[PDB]
């Protein structure tokens, strides 16, 4: 079932999902922070969509951002991991909070070359914020040496289809990435 | 299994052998906290940078990316040191009460690695408490990213993160790297 999805995910990365619902339960055992539950909006895997030919440029780009969760407030964020901390629960957590957020436009230079990784996605214009802020930075380019001029000249990360990487800062990242079922596939079958 | 772990650093020697005096290592390899209580709050701030293997040039990165793909080995970050862009640390932020900048807490021996914590640590600040780490980062229009000791992280951006448990584990590498010497 859906635990396939569970098994491609990695046991230190669940950790911090099931004690994030620890922490829910537990509020919501004690009939409190009502408004945490609320604004609580799931990861970032869990609130797009793309189509099949973006799959490995999009999931190497965010990474472990997969699993960002879109919270409401800093309240909400700073809230549970209080709790999360409290409670010695492993895992690690990231929060993108709405009210909070605060991104950057940069400059797309127009061209067949490179387009916006960030168009490519379908969510919630509610969380708009969090989506260009884990996208909003990067182009997908046609090839790795268009990446690397374009992430020189520009404030923009460069990634290929295949998933070769230039950062706008002159990082570097590449090596050899599987035929697998993606992450994102096997959320769509869930979804 | 830890396969994993001995077989970066197969590639990481292979690598190294192949483009002898340009692979310096992992950033892990070429740094360390100056004292233990900051040793969670450093490994916060560097996360996945403790991992990237640091490299002189562009051309260096290329080759060994390259290589890797080849080899069917597992993706790495490489940072050539010499092409990477960045600032100088903003040194007006040391008169901040409540904090110091993280790069101040750490010690480098190459002193050209001092470029690859530029990159990773900018002008990151570490704060003692969680309450005093917010207030320093989200106080002003002109934000801070701060770090408190327990590894809660207030990011310019207004992200927040932590897991304290997690953390304190990834921070027991240090020690074992200096021992490795």
């Amino acid at each position: 079932k859906q635990q396939l999805l569970r098994a491609a995910t990695g046991k230190a990365i669940l950790n911090g999902i099931d004690s994030i619902n620890k922490v829910l339960e537990h509020f919501r055992r004690k009939g409190i922070n009502q408004h945490v539950q609320n604004g609580y909006h799931g990861i970032v895997m869990n609130n797009f969509e793309c189509e099949p030919a973006f799959y490995t440029c999009v999931e190497v780009t965010a990474g472990n951002r997969l699993f960002y969760h879109i919270v409401d407030s800093d309240e909400v964020s700073t809230k549970i991991l209080m709790e999360f901390n409290k409670m010695n629960l492993p895992g690690e957590v990231t929060f993108l909070p709405l009210n909070k957020l605060d991104v950057r436009d940069t400059a797309y230079p127009e061209t067949n070359d490179a387009i916006p990784m960030i168009s490519k996605l379908r969510y919630n214009p509610r969380f708009d914020k969090a989506f260009k802020h884990v996208f909003g930075k990067t182009l997908i380019c046609r090839s790795m040496e268009v990446s690397t001029q374009l992430a020189r000249a520009f404030t923009m990360d460069c990634i290929t289809l295949e998933g070769d990487q230039v950062s706008h800062r002159g990082a570097l990242t590449g090596g050899y990435y599987d035929t697998r079922k993606s992450r994102l596939e096997l959320q769509k079958d869930v979804r | 299994e830890s396969s994993r772990q001995q077989r970066k650093a197969e590639i990481m020697e292979s690598i190294k052998r192949l483009y002898p005096g340009s692979v310096y290592g992992r950033l892990i390899d070429l740094c360390q906290p100056t004292q233990k209580k900051y040793q969670i709050a450093v490994t916060k701030v560097l996360g996945k940078n403790m991992d990237a293997i640091i490299v002189d040039s562009e051309k260096t990165g290329r080759d060994c990316i390259q290589y890797i793909k080849e080899q069917r080995g597992e993706p790495e970050t490489f940072l050539p040191l010499y092409y990477l862009e960045v600032k100088p640390t903003d040194e007006k932020l040391r008169e901040l009460k409540g904090a110091k900048l993280v790069i101040d807490v750490i010690r480098y021996e190459p002193p050209h690695i001092k470029k690859a914590l530029q990159y990773a640590c900018g002008n990151a600040l570490v704060c003692d408490n969680v309450e005093d780490a917010r207030r320093i980062a989200f106080g002003g229009h002109q934000r801070h990213k701060t770090v408190a000791l327990d590894g809660t992280l207030f990011q310019k951006s207004g992200v927040i993160s932590g897991g304290a448990s997690d953390l304190k584990a990834k921070a027991r590498r240090w020690d074992e790297k200096a021992v490795d010497k």
